């Protein structure tokens, strides 16, 4: 029942940029805490709070400052982003038994040097082996991502206008090809009798979180902003 | 130095 | 002064067989240690507990004994299953002259993989109709026990091996994608061990 | 001999006020070296004797957060307790807790304490297992449940039996010249006629540290309360303490009355008889 | 629930000696609940520069608390401790006697 909401799930900051992390709990909590996640291992204490207008600093608070308007609500505020501070960042919440904290869904954050090399992924359908469908009766259809930076991506699999959940197996994290460049591979299995169903839509769409509306961008690129990019193949003899 | 766990009645 | 230590970086472990997570810690006070573990797109939540009385257990399938004397509280379980692939926190609570806070651990990832039990290897190459000589490389339904090769030459990459589950009665794929940049790239030297 | 360190806290809720008042003060022996008041314009724990002075910046602010803690709970205990008794806002009332722990003249553990009062009442305590709680009615119960729930003696255990101990013999040993010294009492005796039959002998104890001290008067050898007037242990308020004991006596009868004053720093016990 | 009515004791730090500065003590002890009210009189007329200690209490959770002054005794100033208390109907006056 106890339950913690976190806001923005994603952003993507500049070096010396102002970023605040938002978090909310009506859990009736005194305590509140930010923990901050490097490379999926460690939770480092930056900042935390007993009660309303008053805040403790963690065993990390450089770089940091943090607020607590109400019981409720508790701010992260990074003044002049650095590069150093790229990484998932979660808040807590706890009652006097201060052992039990309860998370947050996080917030990734990923700080750049500058926004121009941010790049929303190229989504490619790669259709099934023959071999594969003749000797295993099965097709597994291959949905692959590339060119994009930062990674903060979500893939999904979509067969005659429904999300799908069974015979998807995608990577666990996007993978580095350049320093600029992440990839990302999905697999989708179905029988060989479905995918010979002309009847039979199958979709891939990758979600691309860049860029915010506030965020500034120069005339001639298009903006890299959070958007939906698919591709598409159907049922075949 | 003061205990450092706060216990509610 | 006041720190844990946990197994470092990846653990994987066959479905079936026992878990065993290494944590130990230094102390000034008396000991209050507790297990986190945090599941992929998901926040991290409290497992188990060192409490009473002597040693023993809380949380599910998952147990932990608490050794002072050794200072460890390493975390058991009978047999993984493929569900308890996660990232575990072991975490050390400081509250006796100081103010509560929780000083976690590094954290150990636990990647609980299938027993395979009847392995079809084979390497499959795909096609991108929409673009003009783009293929890809398909390694699946081997074994959980062998190892698939890590790039060794630029343009051309690789991924790990993940698992496909088709709910279709019993159908366990382990599966690894490969794809390049190169003219004319064969698809059964890629997967070639070391 | 034998140490102490206890901490002492008041909450007490305020019906005319925006906030109930809150203080908490420290005290090793019968020295007090801490405070904190929630109606004070610092806002921070504060020293009260010379020796905490050698403490640093982070003692400070440590000891400031975890007190502000202790006001903001207790604050919140005041508003369960109205409504575990089923009582109004309209009242004032009171809640008082103290812990600690006692140390021997070896400077190892005896004993430990947690104990709280509602308006004057016992309402939970720690049992000397350090295991237990005695919980008076059935309010307390609900406390009781909510603590053996969060393992809450186990935690107070290691705080009683380790951080309590190990700061307490931080303390005795910052200050030796004040909180290792032994003041033997100087010892006088009066004499007042309260009528023509009756007289009042008064023995003095002065100047005496620490404040421990037992002063006993004796009629022929053989103890004598069914008389005896006997003051609390007063402090002079130069870090030595005061008492006096007085027995209504008959007239031409003095002689044959003793006081014996009983202190650590006295050799041995003294014998007075009025001359 | 619990009314206890202060013990007041009032002394001197030092043995008192004429022309010899040295301090006024007022000890209340005893009480509850807390709330208290004490003054220390000067031929009947309240001293301004009055200090106390900060609130504590016994193992029977009775407070008690030290009010004091600095002053030079003599001869014929009359000094007091007044305390008002909600057991009490009125203030109490209780007189400095140096040679009890």
């Amino acid at each position: 029942e106890a339950a913690v909401t976190q806001s923005p799930r994603s952003k993507v900051a500049v070096t010396g940029g102002k970023v605040t992390l938002s978090c909310h709990q009506t859990n009736n909590h005194d305590y509140m805490y930010w923990y901050r996640q490097d490379t999926g291992h460690g939770l480092r204490l930056i900042h935390y709070s007993y009660v309303a207008d008053s805040t403790e600093k963690g065993d990390i608070p450089d770089g940091y400052k943090a607020s607590r308007p109400s019981q409720e609500n508790f701010s992260l505020i990074l003044e002049l982003a650095s590069l150093s501070q790229t990484a998932v960042y979660f808040c807590a919440s706890s009652d006097w038994v201060s052992y039990e904290q309860y998370f947050g869904p996080g917030t990734r954050l990923t700080v750049l040097e500058d926004l121009r090399n941010v790049t929303p992924p190229k989504v490619s359908l790669f259709e099934p082996s023959k071999a594969e469908i003749a000797n295993k009766q099965k097709a597994t259809l291959v949905c692959l991502a590339r060119g994009f930076f930062p990674d903060h991506v979500e893939l999904s699999w979509w067969v005659n206008g429904k999300e799908v959940h069974s015979g998807v197996s995608t990577d666990p994290q996007a993978y580095k090809e350049s320093n600029y460049s992440y990839a990302l591979s999905s697999r989708l299995r179905v029988s060989a009798t479905f995918w010979h169903n002309p009847r039979n839509h199958f979709r891939c769409q990758v979600q691309f979180h860049g860029l915010s509306e506030e965020d500034k961008w120069p005339e001639g690129s298009p903006k890299p902003v959070t958007q939906n990019i698919s591709a598409e193949a159907w049922g075949r003899a | 130095a003061l205990w450092g766990f706060f216990p509610v009645l | 002064m006041d720190s844990v230590t946990q197994t470092e970086g990846l653990v994987t472990l066959t479905e079936g067989l026992p878990v065993m997570l290494n944590c130990t810690y230094q102390s000034t006070y008396s000991p209050f240690l507790f297990w986190y573990v945090q599941h992929l797109n998901e926040a991290p939540k409290l497992l188990l507990k060192s409490f009473t009385d002597n040693k023993r257990p809380e949380h599910q399938g998952f147990h932990a004994t608490l050794h002072k004397s050794s200072s460890s509280f390493h975390l058991q379980k009978s047999s993984a299953q493929l569900s308890d692939s996660a990232l575990y926190y072991c975490a050390l609570f400081l509250a006796s002259s100081s103010f509560s806070k929780l000083v976690f651990g590094q954290g150990t990832s636990l990647s609980v993989v299938p027993n395979i039990q009847n392995p079809e290897p084979a390497v499959y190459q795909l096609k991108d109709p929409r673009s003009q000589d783009s293929t890809l490389c398909l390694f699946t339904d081997f074994d959980s026990q062998i190892n698939v090769p890590k790039t060794m030459e630029s343009g051309t990459f690789i991924t790990d091996k993940t698992v496909l589950d088709m709910k279709a009665m019993d159908s366990k794929s382990n599966g690894a994608i490969a794809w390049s940049n190169q003219t004319s790239f064969t698809c059964q030297d890629i997967f070639k061990e070391t | 001999g034998s140490h102490s360190m206890r901490y002492f806290f008041t909450s007490v809720s305020r019906p005319g006020r925006g906030e109930p008042r809150f203080i908490a003060v420290g005290y090793v022996d019968d020295t007090q070296f801490v405070r904190f008041d929630s109606d004070a314009a610092s806002q921070r724990m504060e020293p009260r004797a010379p020796w905490i002075e050698q403490e640093g910046p982070e003692y400070w602010d440590g000891e400031t957060r975890k007190v502000k803690a202790h006001s903001q709970t207790h604050r919140v205990d005041l508003g369960t307790l109205r409504g575990y008794y089923n009582q109004s806002e309209a009242g004032s009332h009171t809640v008082q807790r103290m812990y600690g722990c006692d140390v021997g003249s070896d400077w190892r553990f005896l004993r430990g304490y947690h104990q709280y009062a509602y308006d004057g009442k016992d309402y939970i305590a720690l049992k000397e297992d350090l295991r237990s709680w005695t919980a008076a009615d059935m309010a307390a119960q609900t406390t009781k449940h909510k603590w053996e729930a969060a393992h809450v003696a186990e935690q107070l255990r290691a705080y009683l039996e380790g951080a309590c101990v190990e700061w307490l013999r931080r303390y005795l040993e910052n200050g030796k010249e004040t909180l290792q010294r032994t003041d033997a009492p100087k010892t006088h005796m009066t004499h007042h006629a309260v009528s023509d039959h009756e007289a009042t002998l008064r023995c003095w104890a002065l100047s005496f540290y620490p404040a421990e001290i037992t002063l006993t008067w004796q009629r022929d050898g053989e103890d004598q309360t069914q008389d005896t007037e006997l003051v609390e242990t007063r402090p002079a308020g130069d870090g030595t303490f005061q008492k006096w004991a007085a027995v209504v006596v008959p007239s031409g009868q003095e002689q044959r009355y003793t006081c014996h004053v009983q202190h650590e720093g006295l050799p041995k016990p003294l014998t007075l008889r009025w001359e | 629930m619990i009314q206890r009515t202060p013990k007041i004791q009032v002394y001197s730090r030092h043995p008192a000696e004429n022309g010899k500065s040295n301090f006024l003590n007022c000890y209340v002890s005893g009480f509850h609940p807390s709330d208290i009210e004490v003054d220390l009189l000067k031929n009947g007329e309240r001293i301004e520069k009055v200090e106390h200690s900060d609130l504590s209490f016994s193992k029977d959770w009775s407070f008690y608390l030290l009010y004091y002054t600095e002053f030079t005794p003599t001869e014929k100033d009359e000094y007091a401790c007044r305390v008002n208390h909600v057991t009490l109907s009125q203030p109490k006056i209780v007189k400095w006697d140096r040679d009890m």
